[PDB]
């Protein structure tokens, strides 16, 4: 494949395909993230069963549609893993985690190519725009020290750990952009967190976001101009579960059609270690 | 026959073309760096494109001088030979495309169809003097 | 047989050289990868010899259609011409004897090479076309 | 530019070769060298990697390039071995009382599987071809498996009794499953202590080279006893010291990076089929 | 094996796939150790494997399957009698020349002659000529000869003077000089040997070899070590795993052997 | 009979004759040596069994006194000084599991053609030239510990004074191998009393022997180059229950042992200035 450089013609009056969305349904896998507080209002043993036999009739086969749960929006944020085909995420709104959803669609919407940081050593900076710092852990308590050229702390001290400038406090997940091109040093607590220096390429175009209740509250970029609503942004107002549920398999042809299977990414995970 | 001929660097308007057989032509996209905010809204660093730059360039053939037969607005005589090939229900032959298709005509033009046309366009051209 | 044909060329009257093995092809010895990858394990795609008079082609599949449906690979090898042929005796033989033993090729690029251990099988469904 | 779809690469075989670059792939690449726990308690060193990277340094790799890590053995290595440096390489300990598991961790590493997950409880399950294999990781992977006919009743088991089913694994950190293909199974997996996962394999792994030490040489990689291939990438080296085996290393990184690619999938022109 | 000469010629249709004919009108034929079906445990084991392989293409009356005691116990008198025979043996460090010696007698076809030790004396006219003995003990002294018939460094008379080249084993192939007559002492209240010749070898059985690395020095001489296409070796944890894989890949296995 | 170092090229037809079979004269000329352990002798239980062997030898083609036999102990001894003489060496060998540096350190050293340089240790630092240099030591009882430098002559994990801080790549064996990286000078620590080292450089294999390894699976790496594990013509292995088995193969098989080897290339006349011995 790797003669990308080579362009490709086609015509603009060739025939179309013969609809190659059923054979799209026997050949792929479809797993849907689901809050552990929907499984309590489910009230069913058995309820992976009866939305599997309602896939059925979708045009699904049996051994393709696939649930896991998570627990909350911050604990699904430590180590996300979309782990089949197609991903969809239910994730249920509230007004306090505004941000603790608009940078776990930020990582989970795209491709990040993250590398590993020393921060007891190095001092880091930012290239451009396209990079973030992006920390995982059960806890992360970032403080970013901005230096100058002669490498002295900028209302601040280098040597005191007190002076610094904190950016998070006690958060699972968080992205950090800070200002390209100073170097500066870190206070991230290391035993429960892992930050990353991670660029950002082209979006993951496998997992939708099904925002269940709220507002259309969310962003990609990290820009105040920027606030882009992309096609597989998409919100849904509950009352019931059931009928989110029912919404979901109903609308399964719909819900594929803004997606695409051709970003699956052989692991997992979400960041592209060591490129 | 891979030698420049004619250039022309960012003339429009009519231009002349002396001899030639291969038209090559070389445009390219500017990202223009002081933008109002109408302009800067169009375009983001992100990945989200609503809306998606575009240069073009028209390139129209107005008269031209060709040693072979062609075809062309002014004249008729393609029309005459396809109206006689097509009123008396002839079958398709060795040399000329089914259904006189100039598209396959000029896609494979061949040296001796290209005889076959200047021959069947000049007796064209006789019976066009004589029948209107 | 020269001045016969300039003199029926001075009037644009047909003409023929009778030829015995014409150089009608330009040395060109390279090949294509239908499938490839940087390990160059698992390779698919033809190699052509055209020289002088003679074309060698060689389709080679590594996984030998393993995976292919109904275990056959279909190959092709479209040779234009620059000068219309006519009335040509064309000895046609199967197992081109050039491509048929081990060697190592440089890539498309010329970066690093990759090696070619080659046992043959018989060409299933030879077809082989003359178009004008 | 241009990924997705796959296009024909033609070539000319009388282009001129290009020059040496082993110099540039030793300056831009990584290097991970995976050693046993106990080879620094013969080794009696705490400034060894300090030592060895120094030893590096005169084959071309800086001193931030080559890494060094542990595993304690064998099976708690193939609890979660997470491969991703440019070049990777392990040493591992010939035990003529695991030699299964030794081929079960060359399997897993020596090949790039494609993974969906799998639910006991929830639906039946059968493998489409050879290439289709059930690997489970964790602490204690207990596996048996019941066949099913065609009207999905049980081929010498019974669905209900989890005893009367197949054992086909037993307290195992890492089980690659082959069944018979085309036959629904049920599955007993204790998922408390250990992950089953439907993986299908697309290719081999080329950024890792596999180094056993002492023994003889094979590692059956493949499920077919018709074959087993010994690919360039494993290898076999003796041992009495192991300052020996970590020179011979240090020795012929040239070679033992020679013999192992680039990892197509890291490429940028592999992007959209598999991994960016 | 025909001298006529078969023509045929080259460019003519690859016949279709005959292996589905092959699968209905041939006998499968496992051989297991005992400590296989001590693990197994199962009553009906038989059945569930028999199934799984009547989803492969055989049909019902056609895999058959019969055990052995040890490699020793197998190696008294082995018969191989199916059309396609797979043999699954347990790897013995120990045990080391007499699976080389198993898998001789196994994987070849041998066109073995009588031997009586007390009314004549055996030499060997050809490299292919061996001497091939079963029972429960044989114990084989051998003492060469001369010209003149006289012993080399034996008395031809006296029995402990002799040179041994077996201790009680069940099966034994043995290999002494070419061109040497031998005085023989094999113990015939036990041990019958006989004087056998290579011919062909036989395409019926494959050996998948059950354990640790590859041993099987078949041929006689030091040079050779083929490692054929029947020599066939995985390895396991556990015997249901080591079944399950014979089940699948029957298509592999049969396609690396033929009927006899 | 002359140009004895110039290397000329010869230049032969495709269309020569066969020659005749040669492999008479060649019995009836050069000689043989079989090299057994001393467990052979014990298990074999005869004083004269090396004459019955002879005379088989006899039949097999060679003359009564063109068969050498001598023994060793163990391979561990054997190691010290093998100094294989005559014209067709074939060696057995038993398969101890427990060594396996051991047999393929030996079979490097006597399936090659070594041309060794001595070695100072109290005054010089050795580096590597290229991969055919290795360091071969041997003796009664080698302990060899490396100390790799810096380009200013300091040690890298290794004081240049202390001994202790050196680190050991063989400790108490007979016949090392050592291969260390190339290009670094490197400070030694051999037992000078009880083993000799020396600078030794691979010329190519050595024609004369082959080695029988007497059980055992397949475990010979001779070049000490963790990609290739190559297996010759003359790494021959078979499998024992009783000795006699191995020698009435050795006898039966002469054919085929003397066959897959060839005579010395060195040993030669032809070979007269480059590197004779
Ligand atoms: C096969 O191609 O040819 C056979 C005759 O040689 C015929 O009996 C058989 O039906 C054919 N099968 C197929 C799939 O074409
Ligand atoms: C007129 C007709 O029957 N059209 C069908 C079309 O619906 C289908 O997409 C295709 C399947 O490949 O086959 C065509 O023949
Ligand atoms: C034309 C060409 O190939 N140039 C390269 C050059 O860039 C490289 O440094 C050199 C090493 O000596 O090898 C040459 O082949
Ligand atoms: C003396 C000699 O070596 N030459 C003989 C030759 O005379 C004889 O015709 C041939 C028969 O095969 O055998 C060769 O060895
Ligand atoms: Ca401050
Ligand atoms: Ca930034
Ligand atoms: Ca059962
Ligand atoms: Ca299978
Ligand atoms: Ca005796
Ligand atoms: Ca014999
Ligand atoms: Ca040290
Ligand atoms: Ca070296």
């Amino acid at each position: 494949n790797y003669g990308i450089n080579l362009p490709i013609t086609g015509s603009m009056d060739t025939a179309y395909a013969n609809s190659t969305q059923e054979e799209t349904f026997l050949t792929s896998t479809l797993c849907l993230y689901y809050p552990t507080e929907a499984a309590t209002e489910i009230n069913d043993n058995s309820w992976k069963d009866t939305l599997s036999q309602l896939f059925l009739t979708k045009g699904w086969p049996t051994g393709s549609v696939y649930f896991k749960e998570y627990t909350n929006i911050a604990s699904f944020s430590v180590d996300p893993q979309l782990y089949c085909d197609y991903n969809v995420v239910l994730m249920k709104y509230d007004a306090t985690l505004q941000l603790d959803m608009s940078e776990l669609a930020d990582l989970i919407l795209n491709e990040w190519l993250c590398n590993p940081m020393d921060i007891t050593l190095y001092y880091y900076q930012q290239t451009d725009e396209a990079n973030k710092w992006i920390s995982m852990g059960s806890s992360c308590t970032i403080k970013v020290c901005p230096l100058n050229t002669q490498t002295l702390g900028i209302g601040c001290l280098t040597t005191d750990a007190t002076t610094f400038e904190e950016v998070a406090t006690a958060e699972k997940l968080v992205i950090t952009d800070v200002v390209d091109g100073v170097n500066h040093k870190l206070d991230v607590t290391t035993a429960t967190c892992t930050i990353r220096n991670c660029k950002k390429l082209g979006p993951r175009e496998n997992v939708a976001v099904i925002q269940v209740g709220g507002s259309d509250i969310l962003d990609i970029t990290a820009d105040p101009t920027t606030a882009p609503q992309t096609e597989r942004m998409m919100r849904i107002n509950w009352k019931k579960w059931w009928q989110v549920f029912y919404t979901v398999v109903d609308y399964v042809d719909q819900i594929i059609q803004v997606m695409s299977k051709r970003s699956r990414s052989l692991n997992s995970a979400a960041f592209y270690y060591r490129v | 026959n891979g030698q420049i001929i004619n250039t022309y660097q960012a003339r429009f308007g009519t231009i002349v073309a002396r001899n030639f057989d291969t038209i090559r032509l070389s445009f390219q996209l500017m990202r223009p760096p002081n933008m109002t905010p109408a302009v800067a809204v169009l375009f983001p660093n992100a990945q989200p494109f609503e809306h998606h730059a575009t240069v073009g360039l028209t390139l129209r053939i107005e008269s031209a001088v060709c040693e072979s037969v062609l075809a062309d607005a002014s004249e008729t005589l393609l029309a005459n030979v396809t109206s006689v090939r097509q009123e008396y229900a002839i079958p398709v032959g060795p040399v000329f495309p089914p259904g006189m298709n100039w598209t396959d005509l000029i896609t494979n033009y061949s040296p001796s169809r290209e005889d076959n046309l200047q021959r069947v366009f000049t007796v064209a051209s006789i019976r066009s003097m004589l029948i209107k | 047989e020269y001045i016969e044909n300039w003199n029926l060329q001075n009037r644009r009257q047909r003409t023929g050289f009778t030829f015995h093995k014409p150089n009608i092809f330009p040395y060109s010895a390279s090949f294509t990868l239908n499938r490839s990858q940087p390990a160059h394990d698992n390779l698919m795609g033809t190699m052509w010899l055209n020289a002088g008079s003679e074309i060698q082609v060689a389709g080679f599949d590594y996984s030998c259609a393993i995976n292919a449906p109904a275990n056959i690979q279909q190959f092709e090898h479209i040779v234009p011409l620059r000068r219309v042929l006519t009335t040509a005796t064309i000895t046609l033989l199967p197992d081109a004897e050039r491509f048929s033993f081990p060697r190592v090729i440089n890539s498309a690029d010329g970066a690093t090479t990759w090696f070619f251990n080659p046992v043959i099988l018989r060409p299933n469904n030879v077809e082989v076309e003359f178009l004008l």
